[PDB]
């Protein structure tokens, strides 16, 4: 159930589809700013995610396969760690990101932060924090690792 | 010529018209309201993850993604399938599809958790590569 | 001399099978005021006479000159000219409206959904028109700042991609604010009943904070916070104060 | 209509009313609400109207800041004037300018405010306590540095709950008159071709000014005078065309007006040699003289070589002096545009600026009701059935020979209401829509469709800037009587090319080539009669100074003491008012002289202000 003034909105939709009208372009034109790709990120990141747990928890239920084969199956192709920990940070970073800049999006939702160097300053701290968070919880058990392996004791 | 057709007023929003038969739109920002904690609520959720593992997290993990998925989705379906681009049963349709969406996440989710590794354990597997 | 080329964008309604297509143009910028506005009319004057485009003031007040600059949207009549020659600089339309021919766009719905906010002085207890002033402190009326100075120019709305998926529900940043601004007037009376016009999940609520609207506001506004602080007052979150008692002399 | 086709679409209101600026504005609600159903015809979306652009004030005896009477006022009015100001309509202005103005804060306008919460009010240039005698006023209402701005936003918003139906991007053509009287508009709309003629027991012009006759102006590339064109093509004379306000400082190189806010706030000009030269120029009131004074003040330092700058061509307006927490609450507009076309911080440097064009007394002739009038010498005044006019396109005249400034969003509020007060009182459901007479509007098409096609060999751009370079030489703030009557040849020539016209877009939709061709063709009739009527008048008075008859000539000389004189006759004095009558074809303009109203409305309210020597 609409407002009067969506009710109207939509005859003008109409009145314009029939009126045979071009639609000033967008995307494609218009200049990529902070702003707007950190919100795609947000969207894109929680939808990848929404996506892979879609994939995944109807992929390995629906098919023959289990997961611990499908580890294996990867661990049996001999892949690089340096690789190996590069599909980690690219795993974490959508976790830390969209985790981190939902709560500055919380804080627009409140009118908060939202003049211009607040956004901008935000922008970078979220962006750099995820960077940091994410190569921290990946390197961490890889330098730890290669030291159980020759740690004296 | 002036040998003409009698016209009539341009299309034009009276919004005092408007204000006679528009009774308030039952609110929203209550589950706006919802919404927004549930996310605050998650921020805690995942670091503990990150140490407590096991199966009772597996299930707030599942309960707590499931919720917020569905509302993560549901503005994203609102957004590009719209009956301008879509056509109006389409759309409707898209909608419906987020429902399916939701309620197959689950479904997938519960079976994880309790006929494979789970969600905690399946990233420690990933991770120990 | 120093010729900077601009890409614009363009559309002949009146041509069958029309499509928008990019014109570009030569421009000697020592033949040229410092202003993109300039650029446009000296093209108009010499070059091409079918090139269209709306303006009025000369001064960034009128708001008729909103347009896509250099992929921003901004004021023709304020905005410098890059003099950076080799650069072209792009011209389209304000984004997402539908265009009635070459630069201007059909406003319409932007009017219209102005017009859904009913933006004017509304008191419960009806008061004879001429007769006094309503009592209103300084620091109430200084809530008006950042609000009142809107043109209605339409820059931010058009570079909201919530507003570009869903104009016809979304009110958009530019109405809002003004929605906003009626709503923290101390002396309007119907603060809820704005807010009851739009509590559904469209009207407001499909705000996803990209911050684009505050971000290219050429008068340096910021509709964002406003939003936000309708998203707070129509979650119960905050509420509107209440009129400043008016000293019983005045 | 002889080589394309158009489509003629036809409607019918009680009133129309062309334009949606404060004038028209107004009038549109006080009818709305009255109602009537009344169509607004407007070339333009109403807040992109010139009004926005308006920055300092509005005038009214409130009394926030300091006592204050409507009567200082009306003094203040009329002695600005220079006594060609018509004095019943003097008075209606300054007798309701504090019902107009509470009526704006009551419809929303969010005046900046006292500490005790009432209307801020600034000083300004030309205004006075105790008739005269007392210190400069604080009369000037405002919003800071944009009150046309929340003005114009005010008046529109408050439009939209009075049922009034909007006809935007509609430009008008003719007014269609029926022998004698006007029964409507005849105008072309912008986004689909079509000509609509509107059937309407009355019409209200509200057009606004032609400030862009003129190279340089602070005024919209929309002030084409269109409105006044549109009188002359209905066969109406224009009044006091000649009298063009100079602002004092617009801006230098580019014409952007800076506010005499700016100088009320405690601004002053300043020479080459570091002078505040308007103490010698007017040793009472300074930097906050009457316009028209002001303005020559700063024209004679830079002709006598105290001019400012690489050229020395310009002055300098100082603010820096005063606190930045008052440059920005009472001038943030400024401060910012100052910034953006000249690259001046305001608490650190002054602007560069010269007097501009801006302004312009001159317009449509009403009487005091607002109803548009003819006039000869043997029937006086004659009104034209069904027709009204306000704003800057009308002459009441509040403003004879030199505006005050903060009088014009005023008049146009005050003249724009007294339009609907005015048609309420005497148009009764008696009387019913005229019908149109056969062929109404042919014409008008014709002119358009001949424009549309233009052949020639002179484009209307080349036209249009010959126009405004010859008006800016021959008619600017100092004019003599041979380059006077150089600049009219010059002039009516320039009207000769214009059936040399060369237009390019054929187009019916949004055709701004055509549009501006017909807006040149507007432009050129105002021109033509206001160089014409300033090339006759061998006098100086208000904004019009003749440095070869430099006295102003009244009925008497008002500097010796009256008793002891004869009356000069109608035909050797000048307090009288211009009108231009001009034949749209052949441009052939002829001259006649209307006396101008010294009595007020009501003796027992107030006396009528005899003459005097006009000094600040
Ligand atoms: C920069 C600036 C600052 C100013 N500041 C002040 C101030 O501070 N205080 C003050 O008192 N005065 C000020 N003035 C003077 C004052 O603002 C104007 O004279 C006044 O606003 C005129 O209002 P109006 O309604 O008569 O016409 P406008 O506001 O000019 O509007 C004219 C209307 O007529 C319409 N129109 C014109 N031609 C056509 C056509 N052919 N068809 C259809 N519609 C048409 C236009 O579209 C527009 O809607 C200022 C002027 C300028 C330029
Ligand atoms: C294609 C795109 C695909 C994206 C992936 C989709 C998955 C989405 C669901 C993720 C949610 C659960 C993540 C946590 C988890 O379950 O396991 C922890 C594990 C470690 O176990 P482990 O390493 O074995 O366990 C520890 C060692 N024993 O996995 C991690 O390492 C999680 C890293 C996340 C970064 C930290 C969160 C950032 C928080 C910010 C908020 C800050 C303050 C509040
Ligand atoms: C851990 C803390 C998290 C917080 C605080 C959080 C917060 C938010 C917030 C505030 C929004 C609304 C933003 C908008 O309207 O654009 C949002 C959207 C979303 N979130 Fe999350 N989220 C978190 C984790 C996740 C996770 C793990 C997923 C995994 C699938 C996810 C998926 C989504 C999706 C799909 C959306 C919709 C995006 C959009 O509309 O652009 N989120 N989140
Ligand atoms: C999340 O905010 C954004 C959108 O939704 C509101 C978009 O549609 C888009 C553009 C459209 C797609 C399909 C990515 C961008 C870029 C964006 O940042
Ligand atoms: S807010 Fe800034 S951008 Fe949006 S309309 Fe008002 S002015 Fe134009
Ligand atoms: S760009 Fe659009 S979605 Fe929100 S804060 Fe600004 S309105
Ligand atoms: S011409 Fe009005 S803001 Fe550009």
């Amino acid at each position: 159930e609409k407002t009067p003034i969506q009710v109207w909105g939509w005859d003008y939709l109409m009145r314009q589809r029939a009126l045979k009208r071009p639609i000033a372009p967008h995307l494609t034109i218009y200049k990529p700013q902070m702003t707007w790709m950190v919100s795609g990120l947000h969207r894109v990141t929680g939808c990848a995610m929404a996506g892979t747990l879609l994939i995944g928890g109807v992929g390995f239920s629906v098919l023959p396969l289990d997961f611990t084969t499908f580890v294996e199956f990867i661990r049996g192709l001999g892949i690089p760690w340096v690789i190996l920990d590069t599909f980690k940070f690219i795993i974490a970073f959508p976790i830390a990101f969209h985790t981190l800049n939902g709560i500055r999006f919380i804080g627009f939702d409140m009118a908060k932060g939202t003049d211009i160097p607040s956004i901008y300053r935000g922008a970078y701290l979220v962006l750099g924090l995820a960077a940091l968070i994410s190569l921290a919880v990946v390197v961490y058990p890889r330098w730890e690792r290669h030291k159980k392996a020759t740690l004296p004791t | 010529t002036s040998a003409a057709v009698t016209g009539a007023a341009p299309p034009q929003f009276d919004p005092i018209a408007a204000e006679k038969g528009f009774k308030p739109l039952h609110s929203h920002g209550t589950l706006f309201k919802i919404e927004r904690y549930f996310a605050a609520a998650m921020v805690p959720l995942i670091p503990a993850a990150y140490f407590i593992h096991g199966r009772e997290m597996d299930l707030c993990l599942a309960l707590a993604l499931t919720l917020h998925v569905h509302w993560g989705v549901w503005g994203v379906v609102n957004d590009y399938g719209r009956p301008f681009v879509l056509g109006d049963t389409l759309a409707a349709a898209v909608r419906v599809g987020a429902y399916i969406f939701t309620a197959c996440l689950l479904a997938g989710l519960l079976y994880f958790n309790e006929h494979d590794v789970g969600l905690t354990r399946a990233f420690e597997m990933v991770w120990e590569l | 001399k120093r010729i900077k080329t601009f890409e614009i964008y363009r559309f002949n309604p009146e041509e069958p099978g029309a499509k928008p297509k990019l014109q570009k143009f030569d421009v000697d910028l020592d033949k040229c005021g410092t202003m993109v506005l300039d650029a446009l009319i000296k093209i108009k004057n010499e070059v091409d006479p079918t090139l269209t485009f709306r303006r009025s003031c000369r001064e960034g007040i009128c708001g008729s000159c909103a347009m896509n600059i250099a992929g921003e949207n901004t004021l023709a009549c304020i905005c410098n000219i890059d003099q950076n020659t080799s650069k072209t600089t792009k011209i389209y339309p304000l984004p997402h409206m539908f265009v009635i021919k070459d630069l201007v766009p059909d406003m319409n719905l932007f009017y219209a959904q102005y017009a859904s906010i009913q933006p004017w002085l509304q008191k419960k207890t009806k008061i004879n028109l001429g007769e006094k002033q309503q009592y209103q402190s300084i620091k109430e009326q200084e809530k008006l700042d950042g609000l009142y100075e809107c043109i209605l120019c339409a820059c931010c709305s058009a570079s909201c991609p919530s507003y570009w998926w869903n104009a016809d529900k979304y009110l958009g940043p530019a109405v809002l604010m003004q929605a906003y601004r009626w709503i923290i007037d101390s002396r309007d009376d119907s603060a809820a009943e704005r807010l009851a016009r739009m509590q559904d999940g469209f009207s407001a609520f499909k705000c996803h904070t990209i911050m684009n609207c505050t971000k290219t506001c050429p008068k340096h506004l910021n509709p964002a916070r406003a939003i936000g602080e309708i998203k707070m007052l129509l979650t119960k979150m905050k509420t509107k104060p209440a009129p400043l008692p008016t000293p019983a002399n005045f | 209509s002889n080589i394309a086709q158009y489509k003629v679409i036809d409607h019918a209101y009680d009133v129309v009313i062309i334009g949606a600026g404060g004038a028209g504005l107004r009038a549109a609600m006080g009818l709305g609400e009255a109602g009537f159903k009344t169509a607004v015809v407007t070339k333009m979306f109403p807040t992109r109207s010139h009004t926005t652009a308006a920055q300092g004030g509005i005038n009214a005896a409130l009394g926030s800041m300091n006592p204050d009477d409507w009567k200082w006022h009306f003094y203040d009015t009329v002695k600005g004037s220079d006594w060609l100001g018509d004095q019943n309509a003097m008075h209606y202005l300054t007798r309701n300018a504090v019902e107009a103005v509470t009526e704006l804060e009551n419809f929303g306008m969010p005046f900046s405010r006292t500490p005790e919460g009432k209307i801020y009010q600034r000083s300004f240039g030309g205004q006075s306590n105790n008739y005269g005698k007392g210190g400069v006023a604080k009369r000037t209402c405002c919003v800071a540095d944009r009150t046309g701005h929340s003005m114009l936003h005010t008046l529109y918003g408050n439009s939209l709950r009075c049922h009034c139906t909007f006809f935007i991007e509609y430009f008008a053509l003719d007014l269609l008159m029926d022998k004698g009287r006007c029964v409507g508009v005849i105008a072309l709309c912008l986004e689909d071709g079509t000509i609509h003629r509107f059937r309407s027991k009355r019409t209200i012009v509200a057009t606004g000014g032609y400030g862009r006759a003129y190279f340089s102006c602070t005024t919209a590339h929309m002030n084409t005078g269109d409105g006044t064109a549109l009188a002359t093509r209905a066969g109406i004379a224009l009044e006091d065309l000649e009298f063009i306000q100079f602002h004092p400082t617009g801006i230098y190189g580019v014409g952007c007006l800076i506010t005499e806010g700016s100088r009320g706030e405690g601004g002053f000009l300043v020479n080459s040699e570091g002078e505040r030269f308007m103490e010698r120029y007017a040793p009472k009131a300074k930097d906050l003289a009457s316009r028209d004074v002001v303005s020559r003040a700063e024209t004679i330092e830079i002709m006598e070589g105290r001019g400012v700058g690489p050229e020395k061509d310009h002055i300098y307006l100082q603010l820096h002096h005063l606190p930045a927490e008052q440059l920005h609450q009472r001038l943030p507009g400024i401060s910012e545009t100052a910034k953006i076309f000249a690259g001046v911080d305001v608490t650190k440097e002054p602007i560069p600026v010269i007097p501009t064009v801006h302004y312009n007394m001159g317009g449509i002739p009403t009487n005091y009701k607002a109803q548009v009038i003819k006039y000869t010498k043997e029937g006086g005044d004659k009104i034209v059935p069904g027709l009204y006019a306000c704003g800057e396109c009308a002459c009441h005249s509040v403003h004879g020979a030199n505006r005050l400034g903060a009088n014009s969003l005023l008049d146009a509020v005050v003249f724009g209401r007294a339009c609907s007060i005015n048609i309420k009182e005497e148009l009764k459901p008696d009387e019913k829509i005229p019908e149109l007479p056969e062929g109404a509007g042919e014409e008008s098409i014709a002119n358009l469709d001949a424009v549309r096609y233009a052949n020639g060999d002179v484009p209307t751009a080349e036209l249009r800037l010959t126009m405004q370079k010859t008006m800016q030489k021959h008619a600017g703030v100092f004019r003599r009587g041979d380059i006077l009557a150089e600049g009219v040849k010059k002039m009516m020539d320039l009207f000769k090319e214009l059936k040399r016209l060369k237009t390019t877009d054929r187009s019916l939709i949004w055709n701004s080539d055509l549009t501006e061709s017909l807006e040149l063709q507007n432009l050129m009739l105002n021109a033509t009669q206001t160089i014409v009527a300033a090339e006759n008048r061998k006098e100086s008075r208000g904004a019009h100074a003749r440095d070869d008859f430099p006295k102003r000539e009244d009925e008497y000389d008002y500097s010796k003491p009256i008793e002891g004189q004869t009356k000069r006759p109608f035909e050797k004095h000048w307090r009288k008012h211009t009108l231009t009558k001009q034949d749209p074809r052949t441009g052939h303009i002829t001259l006649d002289y209307r006396p101008v109203i010294d009595k007020t409305l009501d003796p027992a309210e107030v006396d009528w202000i005899p003459p005097i020597i006009r000094s600040y």
